[PDB]
C-alpha cells in the first residue's frame, strides 16, 4: 500500500538513505509480498506506525541500518516492533530463533535500553510458557532485574506485569494475577495504545481473573476504570457484569441459572458466592447497620440476615480470617459474633458534615477551658 | 524514613535571600540546602541561594545554573566536608510543576533523592513556615516532618 | 563381633588423646563413627560433644557436603531419637539449604517433604511460622503442598478435619517411617493429633468470646477431659485463655480485661488521630493542591 510502497521508498527508505530497504532485492520483496495494504513494518515513522501484520520478512530489511543503528534510526526502536510485532508472529521456535540474536546483538554487538529488551527476550520466552519453572525462574530474575530499576518506561513492567501476569496467566493465583494484571492495567494506564481484542479479552481474562480471583472481595473495583464497555457488553461479560451484579445481589440462581461450563469450570464460586453473600451482606451490614460505633452483628438471625442459613453461619460466619478476613470472635451461648475491623468501605455525602461538627464541638467548647491556662 | 533536621541559619538566610532577591510571590527564591542525608533523620547544615529565574507565565520556562553548585560545593567542601549535598530549597510558599524539573536536576547532584524545601517567606501560618518535599513517584513527592536542632550556638 | 560399647569404648577417645583434630577430615569421620556407635550405643551425648563441636568446621571446610550430610544425617539421627522437630527440621533446613545446591531439588524435596512435615510434627515453631511460606516452598512439583496447605489449613483449622485429613493423607503423608521414626503414625498422628488440635485451639482462641464445652467437643471431636486437658494444657501453658467451668459446661474464652486498655486504647484512640489527623491531615490540603486545579 501507500504506507509501505510509498512510505517504504520515501518513508525510510530515506531516513536513512542508500540502505537495504530500497535496495535491489529489497524493494522487490515487499512489492513481491504486496503493495496491497498489508505489509512488513516499514522502517521508522511509518513502521513506527506499521505493526503491519503480514509477517515482516523485512525482518532482514528492518535489520539493515541496524549495524548503523548507532548513527541511524536509533532508540529502543526495535522491540517497538518485531520483538513486539513478530513476537506476535506466534510460533514456538521463531521467537527463540531471534531471541538469542536480538538479545545477544542489541545487548552485545551494539552494547559491547537492552533491559527493556532483556525483558522482551526474557518476557517473550514466557509467552511460550515452555514451563512455568524456567519462566518464573528467570521471570523472577526479570523481576529481580526490574526490582532496583528506576525505569522511565512503564513499558518495562508493561512488559513485565503483562509478562508476570502471562506467567500467572498460565496459572491460577489470579488473586495475584488478576491483581497482577490489575497492576498491569495501572501500568498500561498511562500509555501503550492497544487493540480491543487486546483490550477486552485481557480485561475479560482480567474480569475473568476477578472470578478466578474472588478474592479478598471485591465487591467494587476497576470496573470503574474503562474495562467496562470495553468488557461488558455481552457474552461472559454479561455474566462478568451479572457477576458484578452477584457481587452485589448474591443470588445463586440469578447466576447458577446463567452458569455454563467456563464458570462452572471452577464451581468453587458456588462457595465464593456464599463467601460473597456473607461478605456482600456483611460489608454493608458492617458499613452502616450499626453506625453508632459499628461492631456487634451477633450472630445468628443477623447472620441468617445474610439469608444464608444458621448452621452455615456456624461455618461461614464462624470462619473469619478462616474467611481470610473477619476479626472478632464467637459467643456460642449467647449466639454473639464478636467482631472487629478488617472491613474496608465507601460512599460519600453523609458523615461529611458530622465530621467537623463534634470535632469543632469540643474544639469551640475547649476554648472555654482553652482560655487562659498556659497563657495565664 | 529520612525525616530531617532544620537549620534556622538556613531559614533566616533563605529569607534574606528572598529579601535580598527582592523576590515577590510572582517568584520563589531558590537554592541549595546542605547537610548530610544518610540517616533516617537527615540533617540540614546549611543552604545557599541559587541565583535563578522563575516564570509561571510559561511554567516550564524559568532559569537556573548549576555551575554555582559546581563552584559552590568546592568551596563548601573546602569549607567543610560534612556539607555534602542533601537537597535544595526554594521560597514557595507553595509548589509549581516547574519544581519537578528543578527537582530532578539535583538528583544528579544528590546521594538519595534530593530534598525540596518550601519556605513561607511571609512566615504566615504555623509551626514551620516551611515544607520540605522529596520526589517519590504516577509521580510522588512527599513531606516528611522536620524540626530545628541545637544549633545551641544559634539558640544562644 | 557384636562388640558395641567396647567397640565404641576403644573409639570413645579420639577428640582428646588423639588428634587435637590435626586432621579433622580423618578425625571427623570417626567422630562421626563415634557418633555412629553412639547410636547403637544410644547415647547422643557421645555424639553430642563431637556433633556440637564438629559441624560448623565442615561449613568452615571448603564445605564438604558429605561431612555435613554424613553428620547432617547423624544430626538427623540425633534429632530422630531426639524427636524435637523444629530442631529436627531445623538441622534439616540447614543442609537442606545445601542439597538444592548439592543434590537436585528432587532428591532434596523429601527432606523438605519431611521438614515442614517435621515442623508440623513439632507442636509448632515461631520460625515455623516464618518457615511457613519460604518462597518456592510447596516446592511446586510434589505435594509437598498439603503439607503447606496444612500450614495454610492452620489459619482455618477445624478439628472436624483431624481424622479427615488423616484419612486424606497418608501415602507417605501421615504414613511415614521414612526419615521419620513413626512406627505407627502416632509419632506423626498422635503427636500431630494434639498438634492440629493445638493449632485448632489458636484460631478457636481468636474466634471465641464464649463457647460451650459441647460446641468445642462438637467442633473439636473430643471428650471433655482431653478437651479440658488441652484447655488445661494451654491454660497450664498460659498460651490461651479459658474458663474452667463445669457448672456452665461452657468455656468463656475470657480476655485479660485488666490491661487497662484505654491506657493504650484511648492513647490508641489518640494514636488513631496520631494516625488519622496526623496521617489524613498531612495529605489533604497537600492532596487537592498536589492535584492543584
Amino acid at each position: 500500500m501507500f504506507n509501505n510502497h510509498e512510505i517504504d521508498t520515501i518513508l525510510s527508505t530515506l531516513r536513512m538513505e542508500a540502505d537495504p530497504s530500497l535496495h535491489p532485492l529489497f524493494e522487490q520483496f515487499e512489492k513481491f509480498y504486496e503493495e496491497k495494504l498489508w505489509f512488513q513494518l516499514s522502517e521508522s515513522l511509518t513502521k513506527f506506525f506499521d505493526d503491519a501484520k503480514s509477517t515482516p520478512l523485512r525482518l532482514r530489511l528492518y535489520d539493515n541500518f541496524v549495524s548503523k543503528f548507532y548513527d541511524k534510526i536509533n532508540q529502543l526502536s526495535v522491540v517497538k516492533y518485531l520483538l513486539a510485532s513478530l513476537k506476535d508472529s506466534k510460533d514456538f521456535d521463531e521467537s527463540l530463533k531471534y531471541l538469542d540474536d536480538l538479545k545477544a546483538q542489541f545487548q552485545e554487538l551494539d552494547s559491547k535500553d537492552g533491559i527493556l529488551l532483556i525483558d522482551s527476550e526474557i518476557a517473550r520466552t514466557y509467552l511460550l510458557k515452555n514451563d512455568l519453572v524456567k519462566a518464573r525462574d528467570l521471570l523472577d530474575d526479570l523481576e529481580k532485574t526490574l526490582d532496583k530499576k528506576d525505569s522511565i518506561p512503564l513499558r518495562i513492567t508493561n512488559s513485565f506485569y503483562s509478562t508476570n501476569s502471562q506467567y500467572f496467566k498460565f496459572k491460577n493465583d489470579f488473586n495475584s494475577f488478576y491483581y497482577t494484571s490489575l497492576l498491569y492495567l495501572s501500568t498500561l494506564e498511562p500509555s501503550t495504545s492497544i487493540t480491543l481484542a487486546e483490550r477486552q479479552q485481557l480485561a475479560y481474562d482480567l474480569s475473568i481473573s476477578a472470578l478466578l480471583g474472588d478474592k479478598i472481595y471485591n465487591f467494587g473495583e476497576l470496573l470503574h476504570h474503562p474495562i467496562m464497555e470495553t468488557i461488558v457488553n455481552d457474552s461472559n461479560y454479561d455474566w462478568l457484569f451479572q457477576l458484578l451484579n452477584a457481587l452485589t445481589v448474591g443470588d445463586f440462581d440469578k447466576f447458577d441459572s446463567l452458569i455454563k461450563v467456563q464458570i462452572s469450570k471452577i464451581p468453587i464460586l458456588a462457595q465464593h458466592e456464599s463467601f460473597l453473600r456473607q461478605k456482600i451482606c456483611l460489608m454493608t451490614l458492617i458499613e452502616t447497620v450499626f453506625v453508632k460505633n459499628i461492631r456487634m452483628l451477633s450472630f445468628e438471625d443477623i447472620s441468617k440476615a445474610t439469608h444464608l442459613p444458621k448452621d452455615n453461619v456456624e461455618h461461614l460466619v464462624m470462619r473469619a480470617i478462616s474467611l481470610g478476613l473477619l476479626k472478632g470472635s464467637i459467643d456460642q451461648v449467647n449466639e454473639l459474633v464478636t467482631i472487629s475491623w478488617v472491613q474496608p468501605r465507601i460512599i460519600s455525602g453523609d458523615q461529611i458534615t458530622k465530621m467537623k461538627d463534634r470535632l469543632v464541638e469540643w474544639n469551640d467548647q475547649v476554648e472555654k477551658l482553652g482560655k487562659k491556662m498556659e497563657a495565664r | 524514613h529520612e525525616k530531617v533536621t532544620i537549620a534556622p541559619l538556613v531559614l533566616l538566610s533563605a529569607l534574606d535571600h528572598y529579601e535580598r532577591t527582592q523576590t515577590k510571590e510572582n517568584k520563589r527564591c531558590v537554592g541549595v540546602i546542605l547537610g548530610d542525608a544518610n540517616s533516617s533523620t537527615i540533617r540540614v547544615t546549611n543552604s545557599f541561594a541559587l541565583p535563578f529565574e522563575e516564570d509561571e507565565k510559561n511554567s516550564d520556562v524559568w532559569f537556573l545554573d548549576h555551575n554555582y553548585i559546581e563552584n559552590m560545593n568546592e568551596m563548601c567542601k573546602k569549607i567543610n566536608a560534612k556539607e555534602k549535598l542533601i537537597g535544595w530549597y526554594h521560597s514557595g510558599p507553595k509548589l509549581r510543576a516547574s519544581d519537578l524539573k528543578i527537582n530532578e536536576l539535583f538528583k544528579k547532584y544528590t546521594q538519595n533523592n534530593p530534598l525540596l524545601l518550601i519556605v513561607d517567606v511571609k512566615q504566615q501560618g504555623v509551626g514551620l513556615p516551611t515544607d520540605a518535599y522529596v520526589a517519590i513517584e504516577e509521580k510522588t513527592f512527599l513531606h516528611l516532618p522536620c524540626t530545628i536542632e541545637a544549633e545551641e550556638a544559634e539558640e544562644i | 563381633e557384636g562388640k558395641i560399647d567396647e567397640a565404641a569404648d576403644i573409639l570413645c577417645e579420639l577428640q582428646v588423646e588423639t588428634y587435637g583434630s590435626m586432621e579433622m577430615s580423618e578425625k571427623i569421620q570417626f567422630i562421626l563413627e563415634q557418633m555412629e556407635l553412639s547410636i547403637l550405643k544410644g547415647d547422643y551425648s557421645q555424639a553430642t560433644v563431637l556433633s556440637r563441636k564438629i559441624l560448623k568446621k565442615t561449613f568452615k571446610n571448603p564445605k564438604y557436603e558429605s561431612l555435613k550430610l554424613e553428620y547432617y544425617n547423624l544430626l538427623v539421627k540425633i534429632s530422630l531419637h531426639k524427636r524435637e522437630y523444629l530442631e529436627v527440621a531445623q538441622y534439616l533446613q540447614e543442609i537442606y539449604q545445601t542439597d538444592a545446591i548439592k543434590s537436585d531439588e528432587a532428591k532434596w524435596k523429601p527432606v523438605l517433604s519431611h521438614i515442614v512435615y517435621f515442623l508440623v510434627l513439632s507442636p509448632y515453631g515461631n520460625l515455623q511460622n516464618d518457615l511457613i511460606h519460604k518462597i518456592q516452598n510447596d516446592n511446586n512439583l510434589k505435594k509437598l503442598e498439603s503439607q503447606e496447605s496444612l500450614v495454610k489449613l492452620f489459619t482455618t483449622n477445624e478439628l472436624m478435619r483431624w481424622p479427615i485429613v488423616q484419612k486424606t493423607y497418608e501415602p507417605v503423608l501421615n504414613e511415614d517411617d521414612l526419615a521419620f521414626g513413626g512406627e505407627a503414625n502416632k509419632h506423626h498422628w498422635e503427636d500431630l493429633q494434639k498438634r492440629v488440635i493445638e493449632h485448632n485451639l489458636r484460631v478457636i482462641s481468636e474466634y471465641y468470646s464464649r463457647i460451650t464445652l459441647l460446641r468445642l467437643n462438637e467442633l473439636l471431636d473430643l471428650t471433655e477431659s482431653q478437651t479440658e486437658t488441652y484447655i488445661s494444657d494451654l491454660v497450664n501453658q498460659g498460651i490461651i485463655y479459658a474458663k474452667v467451668n463445669r457448672p456452665a459446661k461452657i468455656v468463656n474464652f475470657e480476655k485479660p480485661k485488666n490491661s487497662s486498655q484505654l491506657l493504650n486504647e484511648w492513647s490508641h484512640n489518640v494514636d488513631e488521630l496520631l494516625e488519622h489527623i496526623e496521617t489524613i491531615g498531612h495529605l489533604i490540603t497537600k492532596e487537592e493542591i498536589m492535584h492543584g486545579l
